[PDB]
């Protein structure tokens, strides 16, 4: 029994069970896309400048 | 009037009155009198103030 891979698992992984799953494993990055609408941009002089 | 001056707040050329002028002036009677654009640059929403 070499060692879990709770234990060896590359970028830091933590391994779990219930559902096999990896965690927080830091690698490679999430783009988003992001559908705003028109409502929420206020205008200039409702805000401080 | 004597000594005023205008600076543009918000300005978009939007269809409606989409642009706030503030005029710092000062004036040596308090009352009212009309301002307007003699051009077709840009349409005054009110007569007077």
């Amino acid at each position: 029994k070499a060692p879990s891979l709770k234990f060896t698992a590359p970028f830091g992984c933590e391994i779990y069970t219930n559902p096999i799953r990896a965690e927080n494993c830091a690698v490679g990055s999430i783009p988003l896309a992001f559908d705003i609408p028109d409502a929420l941009f206020t205008r200039v002089s409702e805000t401080p400048t | 009037l004597s000594a005023a001056e205008c600076t543009l707040n918000e300005c978009v050329y939007s269809s409606d009155f989409g642009g706030i002028a503030t005029v710092k002036y000062s004036a040596s009677k308090s009352g009212k009198c009309a301002v307007h654009v003699p051009s077709g640059t840009a349409t005054l929403k009110e007569a007077a103030v």
